């Protein structure tokens, strides 16, 4: 089963013409991230058949040379966002390995779908593309993953991501959830939560090979 | 002058940071109950409210171990401050959607 088939289903069930018209005008008259050709990079790097873990983000980074179409990841030479710094600290305490690149294309190749719930943002304006149709799209994507895959780990950080629990069949799938890794919340249950090894233990229980989370 | 920039002038002067170092910003939504001290999270006020969160970062900010932050609930400003080196939140401003609780915004006059 392929993304192109799923996207066709979604774009038939909902009419996204007004979203595309709004985005066309946004990319012409404003500074929108990520670069247009990167909007679907999470789908390009993690084919549907390859998904083993889904990690939900929120909006793309809204500063220059940060976002590139993956949840949490920034471009290889960009500085570490606070949440990613915390994710890597937990990674070092949980799995043992140390990452120094802030780029997550390797995780995506391993089968980690790094899906933001909203896929575009205007520069410096948090939430500026909330409710233009991305949530409809991306809710449908989560459903599709749940419906058509046999056994996936969904990793749900923060309350907004946890609102997607109702779209995920937990008789089929593994939910791992905690407070958000942001330094604003991370001490209320992100540190020590071991999402990476928990994900891998579940994958092995179901006869799948673990994610290599180390630099690869 | 924007709030972000007032906050930047205040922090860079207070911590003796380079003035032309770029501050990047991460925006994350999270429930108030997981962000703020318990005494400031109360039923009918901030409890169960999703905040829009702005946390600023740079290399000298990481070296000082601080995180300047600004918090909103929709269009209402909720907090301005910074998480300090002990990982405690240090407020210049705090509002609980009912009344202002802390207000040293005069510190941001530049």
């Amino acid at each position: 089963m392929e993304w192109s088939q799923i996207f066709h289903d979604i774009t038939t069930k909902h009419d996204f013409k007004a979203m595309h018209d709004f985005l066309e005008k946004e990319y012409s008259t404003a500074i929108v991230y990520p670069d247009r050709e990167n909007i679907y990079q999470a789908f390009d790097l993690t084919p549907f058949e390859n998904i083993k873990v889904v990690i939900l983000g929120q909006d793309p980074y809204h500063g220059p040379n940060q976002a590139h179409g993956l949840a949490f990841s920034v471009q290889p030479n960009a500085k570490f966002p606070p949440s990613l710094r915390n994710m890597y600290k937990e990674l070092a305490d949980d799995i043992g390995c140390v990452r120094q690149t802030p780029h997550l294309q390797d995780w995506a190749r391993e089968g980690v779908l790094l899906l933001n719930t909203v896929l575009t943002v205007r520069q410096g304006e948090a939430n500026s593309h909330r409710d233009i149709g991305w949530e409809t799209f991306t809710d449908e994507i989560i459903k599709a993953v749940s419906d058509y895959k046999e056994h996936v780990v969904f990793i749900l950080w923060g309350k907004p991501a946890q609102q997607k629990i109702k779209l995920i069949d937990t008789s089929k799938h593994c939910i791992i959830k905690s407070v958000h890794p942001s330094p604003l919340s991370a001490y209320r249950g992100f540190f020590g939560s071991k999402p990476y090894s928990k994900a891998n233990t579940y994958l092995e229980s179901v006869g799948k090979s673990p994610i290599n989370w180390c630099e690869s | 002058m924007t709030l972000e920039l007032q906050l930047k002038h205040y922090i860079t002067n207070l911590f003796n940071l380079p003035k032309d170092e770029k501050w990047e910003c991460e925006s994350i939504e999270e429930i108030a109950d997981d962000i703020l001290p318990d005494q400031y999270v109360r039923l009918g006020a901030l409890s169960n409210k999703i905040l829009q969160t702005y946390t600023y970062y740079s290399d000298t900010l990481h070296e000082s171990n601080i995180y300047p932050f600004i918090l909103y609930y929709q269009k209402q400003l909720i907090a301005i401050g910074y998480i300090d080196e002990n990982h405690d939140m240090d407020f210049l401003y705090l509002h609980n959607t009912i009344m202002p609780l802390l207000d040293q915004r005069y510190l941001l006059t530049g």
